[PDB]
């Protein structure tokens, strides 16, 4: 509720913005729109970049390196907006930063941003 | 862990489709959900008051669409977009030069399709009215037919359709791949004084239009022979109903169940000019004999109904102003599942009737 | 509040819906986007052609014919959005139809709605 | 009754325009408001993420924004606009070959002019940091710059402008001098564990740069010499407010108003990495002694503020959420008036310094 209080992680649902693997995630969760927790939905393209961040899951114990990459090429959803920023930090430190379009990569020159996913790519240690 | 882009599920006869005009934005979204689960499976952006189609065989969904070189100023273009059902990736762009489109709020049969899933026809109405034909298997525009001051495309046949004019008659329009159409007119069906409503529902593989009066007397007309057979009209609301200020009122107002016979209609008590206001409760009458099935307390502000054309059918209600698809089952009337946040604002069903 | 209620209109303030003026308007007012009661904003085309209806004036107790007229050229402006359709018909008499964008005669062939005005054209009785 | 078309008023100091970018649509809109009257003049459509700049002495207003040929897909186009301020019509369309815009959530000094108002220079972020130069006067983009590792973009004069770079100092880049452009870095200036925003302030005419970092400690920088000069860190907030929580956060969470030469930061009490959250309160504080003025209690959710630059300024308050700017005596810090239905999401006000 209070939007400024510290963050707690989730790990009973995705759609929620306190869903652990979210820390960072500046958009749309894509299991809303016909995606998964991972995949993006039909129609869209996938991108190769992304941001990341050290997200803590709660039901093991660890830390893991999430990397939001987005599925382009498609107006916003609209749905299931969230906007985290977990380690977030400015622009000159883009691997961390979370409000450029991590669109770079997707097939068709795929630019516009429709949702984001939200697969591990590593232990963070 | 392995990202990819996903199918959506082959099309059912529970898969729903809502399009949200937006309140008159430049651009649009089409909503495809799953009304088994309740949940939305994928997305189509459209341009401006785009017209949606859905094949009933569920082979493939189009639009006509518009769109600007600046947004919403610039250079005009006008297109067809024909998409998979299962990857939703555009199998055709096919583009309708000298902006022909009627820009108006969503009617469904303002566009519509042949029952050979090979044309599509749509409305021109300035400078005059026509109606333009679309190639789909030859992916190309063929060319606009001059029609009378008439509204509406109901096709019967690969090269017929019906349209209402505005005498009280319909207009049967052969087309016939070169010339100029063959136009006949049935017998005038309605007086000046009784107003049909944008919105009938239409039942292309019963041949049957379902067609309300503001006033909620239903006319219903069978095309299945090639010809018009008018039927005899029934009142969906009783006399003391009305004398109590019962009135249809919404966006798509009416829905038939072909396999049922069935017309279901919003209606609820208000003045009547407020005809375009949501409404809170459903009749279900059947279509043979016009008794009352059911009237249904939809316990919200539904602007949109439709139903799903499998046995045991789903009754779709969409409000407007909550966003949000209301699905319940069309036998009880009770509510079964919601999804929400569709959109801006959210006006057009679309089911298939894929039996 | 209860939209289905018998429209009455008012005089006092033109940005609301019920001000006597906006009987059959179906979009937004434009004078809450930069125009005026009867003019367009600025960097919008006015159209020529309209839909029209008799509306009640209360303060004198006559009925005048309001020309809606959009300004088109523009996406739609969102605010002071409104719906009424006092003596609406269908589609099939288009000459008092509401959902029909009605931007024709426009410069520059201008077709996308932005907002309408509300001018008087003539006594109705 | 005899329609036309208005013409805005002439832009003057209270004149201040909202940009929203819609959360990351495709379309966007800018409002342009008389702050005087809390009224909207104007607006103008934009695409995606675009960049908008006001000319300071009034002349024009412009964008660099992008559109694509499918709504959000097919042919991108990059392109440059420039409008009249009172008509609003389009007085130039530019377009930018191989669409080499950055897209990101936009920050002012992304996009810039110089002091002439004659070129506008813009970011590229991928594949490689770059500073496109666009020739407003003659209509037609020039050339790119590269650049190193280093953000934003600081006009200082016709042929020059600063940079923040990652390795924490600012590069100089003069040119204009065709070929290849004139690359100096002052010294570093800031810590690696000391993050400055997004949102700096920077006056052009007072050539002051005014930059916070996450904690509310305050960078200043002199340009005017046409070199940069650093003047000592101020902390906004006291060691008791930040012990007990205090840190800025919002969007565009600092203002500076140049002829009172004051600081406006935005701030509340949160945790550390709720950075991009709204704020509920303003501290004011004097450039030249790190003094406090004043703390206002804003009354609502802000993201975002900004001041007139006239000498009795209104304080400017952008609520994204309730899509509301508030407009208060930046003096007294109370409410005057409110203009509401912003748009979607409302992020970035952008004010002129006519004085």
């Amino acid at each position: 509720t209070d939007p400024r209080a510290k963050w707690v992680p989730q790990d009973n649902d995705i759609q929620a913005c306190d869903y652990w693997r979210h820390c960072s995630i500046d958009g749309n969760i894509c299991d809303c729109s016909g995606g998964s927790l991972t995949n993006c939905p039909p129609g869209t393209k996938l991108a190769t970049a992304s941001w990341v961040a050290s997200c803590y899951n709660p039901t093991d114990g660890q830390s893991y390196l999430i990397a939001y990459r987005d599925c382009c090429g498609y107006n916003v959803s609209g749905r299931c907006p969230c906007l985290n920023t977990e380690g977030e930090l400015p622009v000159y430190r883009p691997e961390f930063a979370n409000d450029i379009i991590w669109c770079f990569g997707a097939e068709d020159d795929a630019m516009t941003y429709h949702c984001t996913i939200s697969p591990i790519v590593g232990k963070a240690s | 862990d392995e990202p990819r882009i996903l199918e959506a599920p082959a099309p059912d006869a529970r898969r729903v489709y809502v399009n949200d005009p937006a309140h008159f934005a430049a651009v649009t979204q089409q909503f495809v959900i799953d009304g088994e689960a309740g949940r939305v499976i994928g997305m189509i952006d459209g341009g401006f008051l785009p017209n949606p189609v859905v094949a009933d065989d569920g082979s493939f969904i189009a639009h006509a669409s518009t769109v600007f070189s600046r947004i919403a100023r610039g250079e005009r273009t006008d297109y067809v977009e024909v998409f998979d059902p299962v990857t939703l990736l555009p199998t055709a762009d096919i583009e309708l030069p000298d902006a022909p489109r009627f820009l108006v709020g969503t009617y469904p049969w303002m566009t519509s399709l042949t029952p050979d899933g090979k044309t599509l026809l749509f409305y021109q109405f300035s400078p005059a009215p026509a109606v333009g034909v679309v190639d789909l298997e030859g992916k190309a525009f063929k060319r606009m037919l001059d029609v009378p001051d008439c509204y509406h495309i109901f096709p019967t046949a690969p090269d017929t359709f019906f349209m209402h004019c505005r005498d009280g008659s319909l207009a049967k329009v052969a087309f016939g791949t070169e010339g100029t159409p063959e136009i006949t007119h049935t017998e005038v069906f309605h007086p000046e004084d009784e107003f049909l409503i944008n919105h009938p529902a239409y039942s292309q593989k019963a041949g049957r239009l379902v067609w309300p009066t503001y006033t909620g007397k239903i006319h219903q007309i069978d095309l299945s022979s090639g010809d018009a057979k008018f039927l005899p009209a029934v009142e969906a609301l009783t006399e003391a109903e009305r004398a109590d200020g019962w009135r249809p009122g919404g966006w798509q107002q009416v829905a038939y169940h072909r396999a049922l016979d069935r017309i279901y209609l919003l209606v609820d008590q208000r003045d009547e000019w407020r005809h375009k206001t949501a409404s809170r409760f459903v009749v279900v009458l059947d279509a043979k004999t016009g008794e009352r099935l059911a009237k249904f307390e939809m316990g919200h502000e539904i602007d949109s109904i439709n139903v799903s054309q499998d046995e045991k059918p789903l009754l779709y209600a969409l409000s407007t102003g909550d966003k949000t698809l209301y699905i319940h089952d069309a036998e009880s009337g009770e509510e079964l599942r919601s999804v929400n946040q569709l959109g801006h604002g959210p006006q057009v069903i679309t089911t298939a009737d894929m039996g």
